[PDB]
């Protein structure tokens, strides 16, 4: 099978920048075709036969290459190109994919506003409490949360999820859930998350009292 | 316009096969190619073959022969792909897309049907509110959400007010907890004056155990 590498494997762009990103062929190809998929849709055609744009699609996309070198170029990126781009060729048989170059948008450091939701007493009910920390429209991406309950450092029992790059503020948000028992969480008063980010300059604590 | 309408989500045991469609509208069925392709992980698509509807010959990647069996409809100008002796490796998001006799590239993409394989039964999820407080709000702006917790298998799909909020919604991928189950949470920024007066609901879909949940959020 012809095996296509892209690279990089992961790109980040201010808005304005030009960037290109590469696919190279295990073997010589021709009309190398690209499609771009966001988080959570269908791929979408996005150039075909080497250099062709597909309806809808700005022309600051271009595409080039010969032999087995095929690229992909923005011209001056927008926040909206956050995506994975994928080759494909089709000269030999089976049609194959390359392995997708992911394009991240950069832009002005942002701390994360930070919110906290107790159990509803409904699942409490069921014997299970999920305590719930908000960290709201941040970037970059990396952050630390820390959950406390009662001041006591908890480890072992939360886990975090983050969603893709808002494609129009560029922006992460993050959750964290503190997964403990009935009986457990009516032990304890204070539950607090304890948010630490580049561009906060001290830890940012919220937290509420049982009751 | 051209629209490729695929089946909804799939849970099969190992050792079983599944049938997925693809109805194809607002174009001539029979003038083009039907292909159909295996995403894994959210990552790498993989080809797994062709069908021409004209004449019902099709072409296969030879790592998926004998996995997958491609067939039409040209009554109701419908694809069939069937997945046979499925195991866990066959886990992962299917789509079929129109590609030509041209060189066109695949143009028109399905929407994708996730397909699952296990032997764990399905499971609809309890739907819990993560209320709106004085510890969710911030400077006119109040947080609200609600937790959709042990579910299976993926995936849930989740609405504000029937589709009519969306400014502001964030839903999180799901998280595979230790039970073997996945939760997931979907929150909404709103102005906090409105919390008295707005109603919202979260509206969770979850195909695979034939359950849509509303849950209405309240202060406090």
């Amino acid at each position: 099978d012809i095996e296509l590498t892209q690279s990089p494997a992961i790109m980040s762009a201010s808005p304005g920048e030009k960037v290109t990103m590469t696919c190279s062929a295990s073997s010589s190809v021709s009309y190398m075709h690209w499609y771009q998929q966001k988080s959570g849709t269908s791929p979408k055609r996005w150039i075909y036969d080497t250099s062709k744009l597909a309806s809808g699609v700005p022309g600051r996309f271009s595409g080039s290459g010969s032999g087995n070198s095929y690229s992909l170029t923005i011209s001056s990126v927008e926040a909206e190109d956050d995506a994975t781009y994928y080759c494909q060729q089709w000269s030999k048989h089976p049609l194959t994919f390359g392995s997708g170059t992911k394009v991240e948008i950069k832009r002005t450091v942002a701390a994360p506003s930070v919110f906290i939701f107790p159990p509803s007493d409904e699942q409490l009910k069921s014997g299970t409490a999920s305590v719930v920390c908000l960290l709201n429209n941040f970037y970059p991406r990396e952050a630390k949360v820390q959950w406390k309950v009662d001041n006591a450092l908890q480890s072992g029992n939360s886990q975090e999820s983050v969603t893709e790059q808002d494609s129009k503020d560029s922006t992460y948000s993050l959750s964290s859930t503190l997964t403990l028992s009935k009986a457990d969480y009516e032990k304890h008063k204070v539950y607090a998350c304890e948010v630490t980010h580049q561009g906060l300059s001290s830890p940012v604590t919220k937290s509420f009292n049982r009751g | 316009q051209v629209q490729l309408q695929q089946s909804g989500p799939e849970l099969e045991k190992p050792g079983a096969s599944v049938k997925i469609s693809c109805k194809a509208s607002g174009y001539s069925f029979t003038g083009y190619t039907m292909n159909w392709v295996k995403q894994s992980h959210g990552k790498s698509l993989e080809w797994i073959g062709l069908i021409t509807p004209y004449n019902g010959a099709s072409s296969y990647n030879q790592k998926f022969r004998g996995k997958a069996t491609l067939t039409v409809d040209k009554s109701s100008s419908t694809a069939y792909m069937d997945l046979l002796s499925l195991t866990s490796e066959d886990s992962a998001v299917y789509f079929c897309a129109r590609g030509g006799y041209d060189g066109r590239g695949f143009d028109y993409w399905g929407s994708g049907t996730p397909v699952t394989v296990s032997s764990a039964s399905t499971k609809g999820p309890s739907v819990f509110p993560l209320a709106p407080s004085s510890k969710s709000t911030s400077g006119g702006t109040a947080a609200l959400g609600c937790l959709v917790k042990d579910y299976f298998p993926e995936p849930v799909t989740v609405s504000w007010n029937s589709g009519a909020l969306t400014s502001g919604v964030h839903t999180f991928p799901a998280v595979l907890q230790s039970s073997g189950l996945y939760s997931l949470s979907s929150v909404v920024t709103v102005p906090s004056s409105s919390l008295g007066t707005q109603t919202y609901i979260c509206n969770v879909n979850h195909k695979p155990s034939n359950t849509k949940v509303d849950k209405k959020v309240e202060p406090k």
